[PDB]
């Protein structure tokens, strides 16, 4: 049987590739690691007749470095401008660019008309990551860009930071070719994970050689493995996107609430647990999780057992394991793949939420700052039930809880159970259609990056 | 099974290194994403063409309702989230049936599903898609919220007055529509259908027969295309 | 079950390399 392998080192293959290939070793093509670039013109207020020529003569250097994709084959650089004011709208589509001389007359010719309406910034970020990014090429490898321009400072504001963990979420690493310098955002995009984006300053007039340099080597261009160290971000953006490294003293807690033999044939199950075990295998547990006072502890929780109804004196959940019961992670990984076992009985997810925070993170000791309840729901959740859990996690959101919903199949209804994840809701919930997409890299790379978002 | 196998080394030569002749080996392509609750406002367009038939009309009345039941729609006009759908038949007369605007009134579509009647006159696909334009995304009630991306769904046979075809092209792509556009037969002409999907020919969805809209995988593709 | 292979190694993934880019200089 098997769950899956180890994929190898996505850098390693990549250079064993270009030193084997009869087809790379040639010119020094800019967008190599094909990527999807998103310009998202600046059409706000403060932006006249000279300002949106310099940001179009920008556009038009990069993109004329570029070499635009040209057939069905995932290579070159396929480009998708757009331009964002208080709303968005799309000028170029990423299918449009059938050949680079028509997308560069495109370009040229562009001259949308001015807008007289404030920087929605944090809404061309949403609608990128949401809308435009949607349907791209399949790839590994491929990469997500955007290079959004501003000239008006941005605010700190929450949703600047929603935006930017949907940024992160979608796999789109930003770039910001901001006029002038603002703290706020730089601020807000100081989330760092190994997706992290950066903001630049759009000097005046010509000096534009040195400039282009820094924006298409270290962000556009290459970006990444062999990544030119005189880029300053230190090996802080290869593929596979994970958090940071252990050197990042993380104080997670996570634990996870699944549900019972309702709704959860062992076909989920084996799926749910298979999830539950990557997601730790790529964490940091503490060698001494019962002493310890930095790194990471995990708990697993199953929903209520069938005497449980008529009296509370058992658990309202079955505590597979507390925060401090493992301290190797091979021994919790084989619990999770051997150990674990279905218990045939219901639901009660408000009771079941409230006791595994009364009497699985709390009574740990030395409670981490941050921490994480996961809830994987696979069934209906009848009303009745729904407006306690929805009461018990508003308290676990006062007390510094941050929630992931996976609902799984087709009956776990999604209207009423979104809003239980944490805001922002696009990237806290997740929707699979199936069990097997739990265990495929649009979720295992959220996972990953959960304790980033947090 | 193996982390990366024959078909995940296929792409990374393909991708890293270049390509040649082009040859397609495996399948993969346009990973679309699983649908959050973004706002997507879809429009049906449906063939009143004597071409179509009766039950012809009832099986894409089946495939509309089917679609429109597994989508989270919406809860309100001015609605941020979940998606909202409409239907349009586009036949004889310049006014063209408004089978139900963009509504999340799920009863209320479910009951002018059943209530809409087929009209089996000859139409244009040009005059459809301007209709449409100027009676849902134009219209003063139930219009396409501006936060929310518009997909025109074209439930034609291709075969079909093409008159005012690049203006009405050229006015969708105004209005940053996204077409996807379903050919429900084997007599469909594929450059009327390259014109009607703004440039893309993944945006047309090709179909062996005319029940195809009720195949589990079709359905499923199909939804994670639209949401 | 077992982790499955770390996929083509060695032979496997020199055997594709050499098959797609033998039209190429
Ligand atoms: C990367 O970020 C960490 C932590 O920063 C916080 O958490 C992030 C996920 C993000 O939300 C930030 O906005 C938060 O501020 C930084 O680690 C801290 O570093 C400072 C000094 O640099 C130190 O005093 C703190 O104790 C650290 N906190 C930890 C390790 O938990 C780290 O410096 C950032 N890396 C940079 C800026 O390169
Ligand atoms: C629209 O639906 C309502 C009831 O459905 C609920 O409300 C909707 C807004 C939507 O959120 C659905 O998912 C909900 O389940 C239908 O009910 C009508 O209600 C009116 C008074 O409110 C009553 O006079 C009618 O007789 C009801 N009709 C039926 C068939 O129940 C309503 O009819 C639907 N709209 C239309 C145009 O039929
Ligand atoms: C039910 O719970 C009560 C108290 O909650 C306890 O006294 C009783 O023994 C329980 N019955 C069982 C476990 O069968
Ligand atoms: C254009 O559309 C009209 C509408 O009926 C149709 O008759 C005609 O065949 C189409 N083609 C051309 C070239 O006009």
């Amino acid at each position: 049987r098997g769950n899956r392998g180890d994929s190898i080192d996505q850098c390693a293959l990549i250079q064993s590739i270009k030193d084997k290939c009869p087809c790379c070793y040639g010119p020094l093509e800019c967008p190599v690691f094909p990527t999807e670039l998103a310009f998202a013109l600046d059409t706000s207020e403060g932006v006249n007749q000279d300002t949106f020529g310099r940001m179009r003569d920008v556009v038009l250097s990069i993109v004329n470095v570029l070499t635009i994709a040209e057939s069905n084959c995932p290579t070159g650089a396929r480009v998708a401008v757009v331009t964002y004011n208080n709303e968005v709208t799309t000028e170029i589509r990423f299918a449009d660019s059938k050949r680079k001389s028509v997308l560069l007359d495109k370009i040229k010719n562009l001259q949308v008309a001015l807008t007289s309406k404030q920087q929605s910034l944090e809404t061309a970020m949403s609608f990128v990551a949401r809308n435009t990014f949607k349907r791209v090429r399949n790839g590994f490898l491929m990469r997500k860009v955007a290079v959004f321009f501003s000239n008006t400072p941005t605010r700190a504001s929450p949703q600047l930071r929603e935006a930017v963990l949907k940024l992160s979420d979608a796999g789109i690493t930003p770039l910001f070719l901001t006029r002038q310098e603002d703290r706020q955002l730089i601020n807000a995009l100081q989330i760092n994970n190994t997706a992290v984006g950066h903001a630049l300053v759009l000097p005046a007039g010509r000096d534009l050689t040195d400039f282009l340099e820094n924006v298409l080597t270290c962000h556009v261009c290459l970006d990444i493995c062999n990544i030119d160290p005189s880029c300053g971000f230190g090996s802080w953006r290869p593929s596979f996107r994970d958090a940071a490294a252990a050197g990042s003293d993380v104080d997670i807690d996570m634990a996870f609430i699944l549900d019972s033999a309702e709704t959860t044939t062992l076909f989920q199950f084996n799926e749910m647990k298979k999830y539950i075990a990557y997601l730790v295998r790529q964490l940091d547990m503490s060698p001494d999780p019962k002493a310890s006072q930095h790194f990471a502890r995990v708990a697993v929780v199953q929903h209520a057992p069938s005497e449980s109804v008529d009296n509370a004196s058992m658990p309202p959940v079955k505590v597979e394991f507390s925060l401090t019961d493992y301290g190797s992670k091979e021994k919790l990984v084989d619990f999770l793949s051997r150990g674990m076992t279905q218990l045939q009985g219901t639901r009660a997810l408000g009771s079941a939420i409230e006791y595994t925070i009364e009497n699985v993170f709390e009574s740990a000791p030395n409670p981490r700052d941050l921490k994480i309840v996961v809830l994987m729901l696979t069934g209906e959740v009848p009303e009745q039930q729904l407006e306690e859990a929805q009461r018990v996690i508003l308290q676990a959101k006062c007390k510094g809880y941050f929630f992931v919903v996976l609902g799984i199949g087709r009956k776990v209804n999604i209207k009423e159970v979104y809003t239980f994840a944490s805001e922002p809701n696009d990237v806290f919930f997740k929707l699979v259609d199936k069990s097997t997409e739990l265990n495929e890299e649009p979720l295992m790379r959220f996972g990953r990056l959960l304790p980033s978002f947090v | 099974d193996p982390g990366l196998t024959e078909c995940d080394v296929m792409t990374y030569v393909r991708e890293t290194c270049g390509c040649c002749d082009p040859d397609l080996p495996c399948q993969t392509e346009l990973s679309v994403a699983q649908c959050t609750q973004r706002p997507v406002d879809i429009v049906f367009l449906l063939d009143g063409s004597e071409r179509l038939g009766e039950q012809n009309f009832h099986k894409a009345r089946r495939f509309v309702e089917q679609v429109a039941r597994r989508l989270t729609l919406a809860r309100r006009d001015d609605d941020p989230l979940n998606a909202r759908v409409a239907l349009l038949q586009f036949g004889g007369p310049g006014e063209q049936q408004v089978a139900f605007p963009l509504s999340h009134n799920l009863t209320a579509i479910h009951e002018a599903l059943e209530t809409t009647q087929y009209l089996n006159s000859f139409s244009h696909v040009g005059a459809g898609v301007v209709h449409a334009i100027n009676a849902i995304v134009r219209s003063p009630r139930g219009g396409a919220r501006r936060h929310a991306e518009l997909s025109f769904v074209f439930l034609t046979d291709g075969v079909t007055g093409n008159d005012s075809l690049h203006e009405s092209a050229h006015s969708m792509r105004n209005e940053n529509v996204v077409p996807t556009v379903l050919a429900l037969g084997s007599d469909v002409d594929m450059d009327v259908l390259t014109t009607l999907s703004l440039g893309d020919r993944a945006a047309v969805f090709h179909e062996k027969d005319y029940d195809s809209l009720a195949q589990p995988g079709f359905f499923d593709r199909f939804i994670r295309w639209i949401c | 079950g077992h982790q499955g292979p770390p996929g083509p190694d060695e032979c496997e993934i020199l055997d594709i390399i050499m098959k797609m880019c033998s039209c190429c200089e």
